């Protein structure tokens, strides 16, 4: 298919995006498209724990209602994560 | 004056509830629609952990010195949207809906 | 019931046993325990001590050390030694 | 300045004032070091077991309650924000 | 659950009365008295009454012990969690 | 052998984390402490919201 | 209808006397004894509002007399623990809704 | 899980066949597609936030003012003319 593998190529090519990284449910790197490897390795380990911890937050308040999309916003950067059961998509977009 | 903002926040389209926290964890003021003190103690424990964890992780595990988190937007099933900000020591957790859920809530009220 | 610290060991202060047999006894256990540990191979160090008592003092010594136990035993006049070391309590009495 | 903000509070402390003061620092150090609640419990036990020997049991969470049999003068119950660090040694 | 005992009692010449009263007393002694020292005072006192004196018994949850005894008078059994040891000497 | 003394105590942590001087059950104690924080707080809640 | 109609607030209300076991390190026969005592125990001293202290006063004393002297039991809405226990001395069963019961023998 | 066992009425589908294939496009397909599509839009949203804040409520006596916001085009498709346009009656 062109459709997932093209959209993922499109959001990378898109201006003011550092890189898109797919995390496996077992905290593993399927695709990692950042500049420096330290950042990509760091993002691969650190962020999927925040999303699991942030999933337990929304879950406690209402255990029917599951996480569909998490967006953190830092001083310099934004961090946006779209979690699913099979895979999790992560991006880092610099604020305009 | 400091009550009028709570009245101003329910007035914004979509807004169900709000809950403010001290640096401690005590809830300062909540909405009457969201449960008072019972949920406000519960919802403090989660967000104070979620914040302090994320605050920590971005300064260490991302290896980005001097980059503190400003907002957190947990979007969910149905149309819930949990926005977490921080002004000075105090923090808070607003809950908005979307057109579909707002319309559902207005129909339920009707 | 009132314990006391003499020769780096925690003994029942009214010394039931004679103070020579007690001194030589405690010192041998401390010099046995410096070699073999109680945690690993704890059966061996008892049998070493038991045989030692029969050599230097009268025969048929009974030796009983544990982290937790409770015993009432009949013994000879001035032939009963009960001392703690760190946490482990060593009982022994001649017959 | 986060160490001044948390300000850990001690409801019930059946322990000496010196050993209590040590728990406050470890309790603060545990939370700012750890990424989740399960890790907090693990760090406290392991740190105390090293300092003072024996069989500790550590529990921490949002909402719980605790009837327990403990070594007298080895039980503290401190809550910090919404986390109750409860540690107790048994024989 | 008393997986490994050591039974060195006479058994032959109707002396099973002196082995069975080890397992029987232990059970009654432990549940009632509930104090390690006081068990070793009860079991000893009984075995002295029936089979004459110079019995030594030691009751502990965790202990090491090497000892001299009179052949076919020594039994080592676990009563529940607790580990009771009794034997004759002299 | 000296059996280590076995205290038995039963404490609930269903309540949230307050100070010590303040009682979590008592409504008065909490109500005043909230009014002490809002004396400063006015600018924060405007700027936060 | 069925699972789709059932919401969390309906599921909890529909059924309070349900029972669900997570972990079970303890032996099959000894669980059957404890499970019956804790369920009957909590419901008795549930009172108008659930006294979490009161629940674990009853369970502590019951499980001291029933089995061994140093038996430790804690219940709660939510918590994290690591607890050193003897072999086949531990049951973890949570009651319906927001009640997590850990019982063990130290 | 115990309630679904109690009441087996409309047993949960979405059987775990997945995509598999080991390597060279593993799954990357239908729940994950939604997450990719949502991510794209939300990445755009952040870069066009200035225009999106205007679009909703910029609020632009016998005078009118027309503001062009966005242009949707394609560089391959610059030869062709727009001709007819229409809106979906539902959305």
């Amino acid at each position: 298919m062109s459709e997932v593998e093209d959209t993922l190529n499109r959001i990378k090519t898109h201006k003011t995006v550092l890189g898109y990284l797919i995390v496996n449910s077992e905290g593993g790197v399927v695709r990692g498209a950042f500049k420096d490897e330290e950042e990509s390795k760091n993002i691969a380990n650190s962020i999927p724990l925040l999303t699991k911890k942030a999933r337990s937050v929304v879950r406690d308040l209402d255990p029917t209602n599951d996480l569909v999309f998490l967006r953190i916003q830092t001083k310099l950067n934004e961090i946006m994560v779209a979690p699913d059961d099979e895979f999790s998509l992560i991006v880092i977009q610099t604020k305009g | 004056n400091a009550d009028d903002q709570l009245k101003q926040l329910s007035a914004l389209e979509g807004a169900n509830g709000y809950v403010i926290f001290n640096e401690s964890g005590i809830p300062l003021k909540r909405h009457e629609k969201s449960i008072s003190h019972e949920k406000a103690v519960h919802i403090a424990a989660l967000v104070s952990d979620l914040w302090n964890v994320s605050k920590k992780v971005i300064q260490r595990d991302l290896k980005t010195p001097e980059n503190d988190i400003e907002v957190i937007r947990l979007r969910t099933k149905h149309s819930y949207e949990y926005i977490i900000t921080q002004s000075g020591d105090f923090t808070m957790l607003a809950i908005q809906l979307c057109g579909k859920a707002i319309e559902e809530a207005k129909k339920a009220a009707a | 019931q009132q314990y006391k610290t003499f020769m780096g060991a925690r003994v029942l202060w009214p010394p039931e046993a004679a103070d020579d047999i007690l001194e030589g006894a405690i010192r041998e256990t401390q010099d046995a325990l410096k070699k073999f540990e109680i945690a690993r191979e704890g059966q061996k160090i008892a049998e070493h001590l038991k045989k030692y008592m029969d050599d230097h003092f009268d025969p048929y010594w009974h030796v009983f050390f544990g982290k937790n136990f409770g015993c009432q035993a009949v013994h000879n006049k001035n032939r009963f030694i009960y001392f703690y070391i760190e946490k482990t309590a060593f009982l022994m009495y001649q017959t | 300045s986060h160490l001044d903000k948390v300000q850990p509070v001690i409801k019930n402390s059946d322990m000496s004032v010196e050993m209590q003061k040590e728990v406050e620092e470890v309790a603060k150090k545990a939370i700012d070091y750890c990424n989740t609640d399960k890790e907090i419990a693990t760090f406290i036990k392991d740190d105390f077991r090293s300092r003072y020997h024996g069989t500790w049991h550590c529990i921490v969470g949002r909402n719980f309650g605790s009837f327990v049999t403990f070594e007298r003068s080895y039980y503290i119950y401190l809550y910090v924000g919404q986390l109750a660090i409860l540690l107790f040694k048994t024989g | 659950h008393a997986n490994e005992q050591i039974i060195d009692m006479p058994e032959n010449s109707e002396m099973k009365s002196m082995k069975n009263d080890a397992f029987s007393q232990a059970k009654f002694a432990v549940e009632n008295y509930k104090f390690e020292n006081k068990i070793s005072s009860h079991i000893k006192k009984f075995f002295d009454e029936k089979y004459g004196p110079n019995w030594h018994c030691v009751v502990g949850k965790h202990f090491n012990a090497y000892v001299s005894y009179d052949s076919k008078n020594f039994i080592f059994f676990y009563e529940g969690q607790l580990a009771i040891l009794l034997y004759r000497k002299g | 052998t000296e059996r280590v003394k076995t205290g038995d105590r039963g404490m609930s942590h269903k309540e949230g984390g307050w100070p010590g001087n303040v009682d979590p059950n008592e409504a008065q104690e909490t109500g005043r402490f909230k009014k002490r924080i809002e004396k400063s707080f006015p600018q924060a809640v405007k700027d936060l919201k | 209808k069925a699972v789709t109609d059932m919401d969390i607030n309906e599921l909890r209300k529909l059924m309070i006397g349900k029972a669900i076991i997570n972990s079970s390190d303890m032996q099959g026969d000894l669980l059957q004894e404890a499970q019956d005592v804790i369920q009957s125990g909590i419901e008795n001293n549930s009172a108008p509002v659930l006294n979490i202290e009161a629940a674990c006063k009853y369970i502590k004393e019951n499980l001291d007399k029933k089995f061994g002297p140093t038996w430790q039991c804690i219940i709660g809405e939510g918590y994290a623990y690591d607890v050193t226990v003897q072999n086949n001395t531990l049951l973890f069963m949570f009651y319906n809704g927001n009640l997590a019961v850990l019982i063990f023998k130290s | 899980a115990e309630i679904m066992k109690d009441h087996q009425i409309e047993n949960k589908k979405k059987k775990e066949v997945d995509q598999d294939k080991k390597q060279d496009q593993s799954m990357y397909s239908t729940s994950f597609k939604r997450c990719c599509k949502i991510m794209e839009r939300m990445v755009v949203q952040n870069d066009q936030e200035d225009k999106y804040h205007d679009y909703r409520y910029y609020w632009s006596k016998n005078e009118g003012h027309l503001l062009p916001i966005w242009r949707f085009s394609n560089e391959k498709q610059r030869k062709k003319n727009v001709t007819s346009i229409c809106w979906n009656p539902l959305y």
